[PDB]
C-alpha cells in the first residue's frame, strides 16, 4: 500500500507532465495554423 | 519489519489485469535480467545467514552433538532416540537357581531380585498415590486445563481477527485511493491521446495550408517577374 | 535455512526485474518523447 | 519470522513489478505500433 501509494503521486506527477506536454503541443500547433490562416489572408489580399 | 524500499509503477486496483502471456513475457524478461548479472549473496537487503552449532551462543555442546545425530539421521522426523532400561520396572520373576550355583551366587541373584522387586513395588505405591490423587482432583483438574487453554485459543483467535481487520481495512483504503487515481489517470490519458490527435491534425491542416501559402507565394514570384521583363 | 535461500532468491529476481522495468520504462520514455514531438512534416507526393 | 517477513515483502515487491513490467511493456508496444502506423499513413 505504501509503495502503491508512492507509485500513484508519481505516475499522477508523469501524466500531469505529459498532458501539459500535449496541451503545449496542442497550443503550438494552433498557433502555427493561426499564423498559416494569417499568412494565407495577407498572401489573398497581396494577389487581390 | 521489512526492508524492501523499491518503488514499481503498479495500480492493482487501477490498471488491467495483465493476461497470462503477457505475464510470461515479464517473467521471461526478469529472467533475461538475472542471466545478465550475477547475484550478489551479500546484499544489504538479504540477512545475514544463520550461524554454525558451535557459533551458536545458546546453542550448548551436547545440543550441538544432539543437533549434529538428529542430522546425520536420514529421517529427522523418525528420528527416535535409544528408550531408557524400562523392564527394571516391572515384575522379577523367579531367578531359576541351579542345583550347581554356589550359595552365594545364589544369595547374590536372590538380593538383586528382591532389589528389583522392592523397586518395582514402591513404583507401584507411588501410582496408586498419583491415582488417588487424580481420583481426588482430576475433574477440577481438567476443567482448569481446558478453560486456560479455552482463552489461550480465544485470545489468538481474536488476535488472528484482528490482524485480518485490519489487513482489510488496509485494502479497502488502497482500493479507493487507487480507484480514484486510475479514474483521474484515466481521464487524463484519454485527454492526452485526443491532444495528440487534435495537434496532428492541425498539424496537416497547417502544412496543407502552408503548401498552398508557397503555392499563392510562387504564382506571385512569377506573376512579378513577368512584369518586371514585360516593363 | 530454506527461508534465508528462498529470500536470497527472490532478492536476486526482484533486482532483475527492478533492472527490466528501469530498461522498459526508458525504452517507453523514448517512444513517447518520440510520438509527443512528432512534428507532421509535408507529405509531398512521390513526383 | 523477519526472513519470512522479508520473503513475502519481496514476493509483493516482485509481484508489482511483474505487473508494472508488462503494462510498460504494452505501453511501449503501442506506442512503437502508433509511431509504424503513423509513419505508414503520413495523412492525419
Amino acid at each position: 500500500r505504501a509503495s502503491e501509494e508512492q507509485a500513484i503521486q508519481r505516475r499522477l506527477e508523469a501524466l500531469r507532465a505529459e498532458v501539459a506536454f500535449v496541451s503545449t503541443r496542442e497550443r503550438k500547433a494552433q498557433e502555427l495554423y493561426r499564423k498559416l490562416r494569417d499568412e494565407l489572408e495577407e498572401l489573398r489580399l497581396e494577389q487581390a | 519489519m521489512p526492508a524492501i524500499t523499491t518503488v514499481h509503477e503498479s495500480l492493482p486496483y487501477i490498471d488491467p489485469e495483465p493476461t497470462p502471456e503477457q505475464r510470461a513475457a515479464a517473467e521471461a524478461l526478469i529472467a533475461e535480467e538475472r542471466a545478465k548479472v550475477p547475484d550478489d549473496p551479500y546484499h544489504a537487503l538479504l540477512p545475514p545467514p544463520l550461524p554454525p552449532l558451535n557459533e551458536s551462543r545458546h546453542l550448548t555442546p551436547i545440543l550441538q552433538n544432539e543437533l549434529a545425530r538428529l542430522a546425520s539421521s536420514p529421517d529427522p522426523q523418525a528420528a527416535k532416540m535409544d528408550a531408557l532400561d524400562f523392564s527394571r520396572y516391572e515384575a522379577p520373576e523367579m531367578p531359576s537357581i541351579d542345583s550347581s550355583q554356589s550359595l552365594e551366587e545364589t544369595a547374590s541373584q536372590l538380593w538383586e531380585t528382591l532389589k528389583q522387586a522392592y523397586t518395582a513395588q514402591a513404583y507401584l505405591s507411588a501410582r496408586r498415590a498419583h491415582l488417588a490423587l487424580l481420583d481426588t482432583h482430576g475433574k477440577n483438574a481438567w476443567l482448569i486445563g481446558n478453560w486456560h487453554l479455552e482463552g489461550e485459543v480465544k485470545a489468538v483467535e481474536k488476535e488472528l481477527a484482528e490482524t485480518k481487520r485490519e489487513i482489510d481495512r488496509v485494502s479497502l483504503a488502497r482500493q479507493g485511493m487507487q480507484e480514484a487515481a486510475g479514474a483521474e489517470l484515466k481521464s487524463l490519458e484519454e485527454t492526452w491521446k485526443a491532444g495528440v490527435g487534435r495537434v496532428l491534425e492541425t498539424e496537416a491542416a497547417a502544412e496543407k495550408l502552408r503548401i498552398e501559402v508557397l503555392e499563392e507565394r510562387r504564382r506571385l514570384a512569377e506573376a512579378q517577374a513577368a512584369l518586371a521583363v514585360g516593363n | 535455512a530454506r527461508v534465508r535461500e528462498e529470500l536470497a532468491t527472490a532478492l536476486y529476481q526482484h533486482d532483475a526485474a527492478v533492472r527490466v522495468i528501469a530498461r522498459l520504462t526508458r525504452e517507453r520514455d523514448e517512444a513517447r518523447e518520440a510520438l509527443a514531438r512528432l512534428t507532421v512534416t509535408g507529405a509531398a507526393p512521390a513526383a
